C-alpha cells in the first residue's frame, strides 16, 4: 500500500560511452560497451521546497502563457 | 531492483547486460527513461501550471493548491507519480507502481480534499509529455511507439486509480 | 545583494477576480496589470540536485 | 522613475489602469513588449535550468571534482546567476533600454568572475543558451491553438533582446 512516506524511485540513467571518467560505482566487467554505461535506481523522499513553490506561483498566476508545447 | 523500493542499487557492465537480455528492448527502454527522467522537472511544473491555467481557483484562498506548502506538497506529488511510473517503464511492468504508489492513494486525496479533475488533468499533461519524449515529438533515430504505449498505459493506470 | 527584477504580467480579461492592489481606464486595461519587485533570488539545494541529476543523463 | 526606486528597498509596485495604458503609449509596441516580457519570464526557471545544463553537457569538467559548478553551493550560485542575468534582461527588455542591465549588472561583473575563477567560455554558452531561448518564445511560431498571444510579427523585439543578450556577454566576456 501507499505508506504516506513521500518516498519515490529516483532513477538515473547514464549512457557514458567514451567518457574519461572512469567507471567504479557496478561491480561485474562485461568487457562492451556495457561498462561505460550504468543504470542507477534509488528511493528517495521527494520533497518540494516552499521557496520552489513561489517561485512556480510566480511563473503560474499569469493564467495564460506557457511553454512552446502544450494546448491553450 | 526491488531492494531498492536506504543504499543505492547500481547496475553497469555484466549486470546491465543481463538486465538487458531479461527485459523488453533493453536499449530502447532506457532511453525512454533516460529522456523522461532527464526532463521531469519541467513536467512536473508544466502539468502543474496546467492544471491550474485550466482552473486558476485552485489557487485561489479556497483552492486545494493556495499557500506554499500546499503548492509544494502538489509539485511533490506530482514528481512522485512521474518517479513511479519511470520505474514502472524501467522494469516493464506496473506492480510496483500500482501496489506502493497507486494502492491506497485516491481515498487518501478524499480524506485530503485534493480535488479529483485537477488531478486528472495534471496527469494528462505527464502524460502527453512522456509520450512525446519517448517518441520524441541524442538517440539513434528510430520506432520507440511500444514503449510509449506503455508508459502512456502506467498513467492510464495512476488515471484510474485516482 | 544578489536581488534581481521580478515581473509579472496579468493579462486577465475576463477574469472574476475583481482588482484591488491597483486611476480606470473605461476599457479591457482595467482588467490588467504589470507588476514588478526587486526580489532577493536564491536557488535550494533540491533545484541544483535535479539540475545536476537532469544534466548527468544526457551528457556522454 | 516609480520603476527606478524597485530597481535599486522591498515593497513592490503596480502599474495598472490608465498608468498600464500610458506606458504603453510611452513605449514601443507596449502589448507585445508585454507579451515577450510574460513569455520569458514565465519559463525563466526552464530556460536557466536547461542553459546550465547545456553548459554541462558540453564541458562535463564543469562538474568534474575540479571543475567550477562542482558541489551544490557552486551549481546553485551558478544556476543563481544565470536568473538574476535573464531577469536583468528581462527588465531591460519592459523598459526598452539597457540602462539598469548595464549599470546594476555588468559593471564590474567581469573583474568579480575574474577573481573567482568563473571560466568565461561557459558564462559565454550558459548566456548564449539562455539568448537562444529568449529569442525562440519571442518569436513564437507556434500554432494559435498552442499559441499564448495574437499571431503577429515580434521580430523586432527579439533583435531587442538579442542585444540586450549580446551586451551581457560582451560585458562578461
Ligand atoms: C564523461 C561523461 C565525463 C567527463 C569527460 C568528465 O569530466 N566527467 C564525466 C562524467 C562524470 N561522472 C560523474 C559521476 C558518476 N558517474 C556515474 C556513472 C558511471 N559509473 C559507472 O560505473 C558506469 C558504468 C559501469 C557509469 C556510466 C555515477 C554513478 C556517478 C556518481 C554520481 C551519481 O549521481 O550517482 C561526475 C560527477 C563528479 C565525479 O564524481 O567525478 C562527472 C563529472
Ligand atoms: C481570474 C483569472 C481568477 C479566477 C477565476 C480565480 O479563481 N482566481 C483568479 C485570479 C487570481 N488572482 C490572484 C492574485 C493577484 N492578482 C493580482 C493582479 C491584479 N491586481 C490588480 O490590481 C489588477 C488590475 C489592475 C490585476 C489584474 C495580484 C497583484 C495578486 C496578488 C498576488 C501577486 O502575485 O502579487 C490569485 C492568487 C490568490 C488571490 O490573491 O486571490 C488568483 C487565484
Ligand atoms: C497553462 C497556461 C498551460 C500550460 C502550462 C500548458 C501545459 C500543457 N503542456 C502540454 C504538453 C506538453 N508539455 C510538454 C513539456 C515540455 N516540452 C519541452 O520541450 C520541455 C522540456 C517540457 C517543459 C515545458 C510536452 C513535451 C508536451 C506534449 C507535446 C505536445 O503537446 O506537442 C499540454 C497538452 C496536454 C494534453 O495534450 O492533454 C498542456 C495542457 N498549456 C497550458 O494551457
Ligand atoms: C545538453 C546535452 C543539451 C541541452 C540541455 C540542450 C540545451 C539547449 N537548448 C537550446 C535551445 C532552446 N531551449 C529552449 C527551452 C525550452 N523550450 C520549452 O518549451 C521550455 C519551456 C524550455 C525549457 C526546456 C528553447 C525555447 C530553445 C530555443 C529553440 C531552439 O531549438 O534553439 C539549445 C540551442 C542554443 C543555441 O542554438 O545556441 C541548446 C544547446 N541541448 C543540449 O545539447
Ligand atoms: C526510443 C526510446 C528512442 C530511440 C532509441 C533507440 N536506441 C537505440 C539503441 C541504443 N540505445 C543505447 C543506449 C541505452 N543502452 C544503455 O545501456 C543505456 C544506459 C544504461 C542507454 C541509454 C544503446 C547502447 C543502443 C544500441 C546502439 C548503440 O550501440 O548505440 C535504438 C536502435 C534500435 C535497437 O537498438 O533496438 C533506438 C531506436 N530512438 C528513437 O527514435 C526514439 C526517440
Ligand atoms: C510577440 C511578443 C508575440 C505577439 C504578440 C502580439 N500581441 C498582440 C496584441 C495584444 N497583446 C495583449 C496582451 C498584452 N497587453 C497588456 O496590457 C498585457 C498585460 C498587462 C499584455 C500581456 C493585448 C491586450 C493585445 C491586443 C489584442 C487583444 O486584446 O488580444 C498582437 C496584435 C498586434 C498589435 O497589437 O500590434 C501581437 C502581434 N504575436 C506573436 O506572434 C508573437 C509570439
Ligand atoms: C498536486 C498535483 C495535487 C495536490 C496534492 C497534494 N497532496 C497533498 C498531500 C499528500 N499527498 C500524499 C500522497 C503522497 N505521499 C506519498 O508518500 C505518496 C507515494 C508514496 C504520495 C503520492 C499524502 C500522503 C499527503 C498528506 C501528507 C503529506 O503531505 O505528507 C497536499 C497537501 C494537502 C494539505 O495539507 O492541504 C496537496 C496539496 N493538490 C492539488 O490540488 C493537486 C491536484
Ligand atoms: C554559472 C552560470 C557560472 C558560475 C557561477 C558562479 N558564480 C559564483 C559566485 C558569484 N557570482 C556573483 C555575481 C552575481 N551576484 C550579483 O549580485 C550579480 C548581479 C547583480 C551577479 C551576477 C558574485 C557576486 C559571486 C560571489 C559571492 C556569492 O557567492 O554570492 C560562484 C561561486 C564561486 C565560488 O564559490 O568560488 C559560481 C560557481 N560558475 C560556472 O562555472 C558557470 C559559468
Amino acid at each position: 500500500g501507499m505508506d504516506k512516506s513521500a518516498k519515490a524511485p529516483a532513477i538515473t540513467i547514464f549512457d557514458h560511452r567514451g567518457c574519461s571518467r572512469a567507471p567504479k560505482e557496478s561491480s561485474a566487467k562485461s568487457g562492451s560497451q556495457d561498462d561505460e554505461m550504468l543504470v542507477k535506481v534509488a528511493s528517495t523522499k521527494v520533497t518540494v521546497s516552499e521557496d520552489v513553490a513561489a517561485k512556480k506561483l510566480q511563473e503560474f498566476i499569469g493564467f495564460k502563457e506557457k511553454g512552446l508545447d502544450g494546448s491553450v | 531492483f526491488s531492494r531498492v523500493v536506504s543504499k543505492a542499487a547500481y547496475v553497469g557492465g555484466a549486470d546491465l547486460q543481463a538486465l538487458k537480455k531479461f527485459i523488453s528492448e533493453g536499449n530502447k527502454r532506457l532511453d525512454a527513461v533516460n529522456s523522461i527522467v532527464s526532463n521531469a522537472s519541467c513536467i512536473v511544473s508544466d502539468a502543474v501550471s496546467g492544471m491550474i491555467c485550466e482552473n486558476p481557483s485552485l489557487i485561489s484562498p479556497s483552492g486545494n493548491c493556495y499557500t506554499n506548502r500546499r503548492m509544494a506538497a502538489c509539485l511533490r506529488d506530482a514528481e512522485i507519480i512521474l518517479r513511479y511510473v519511470s520505474y514502472a517503464l524501467l522494469s516493464g511492468d506496473s506492480s510496483v507502481l500500482e501496489d506502493r504508489c497507486l494502492n491506497g492513494l485516491k481515498e487518501t486525496y478524499s480524506s485530503l480534499g485534493v480535488p479529483a479533475n485537477g488531478n486528472a488533468r495534471a496527469v494528462s499533461i505527464m502524460k502527453a509529455c512522456s509520450v512525446a519524449f519517448v517518441n520524441n515529438t541524442s538517440t539513434p533515430q528510430g520506432d520507440c511507439s511500444g514503449l510509449a504505449s506503455e508508459v502512456a498505459g502506467y498513467f492510464d493506470k495512476v488515471t484510474s486509480a485516482i | 545583494s544578489a536581488k534581481a527584477p521580478v515581473i509579472t504580467i496579468f493579462d486577465h480579461r475576463g477574469c472574476s477576480r475583481a482588482p484591488k492592489e491597483y486611476s480606470k481606464a473605461s476599457g479591457q486595461d482595467d482588467e490588467m496589470m504589470v507588476k514588478a519587485q526587486s526580489v532577493k533570488i536564491a536557488v535550494s539545494d533540491g533545484v541544483a540536485e535535479s539540475v545536476l541529476k537532469d544534466s548527468l543523463s544526457v551528457m556522454h
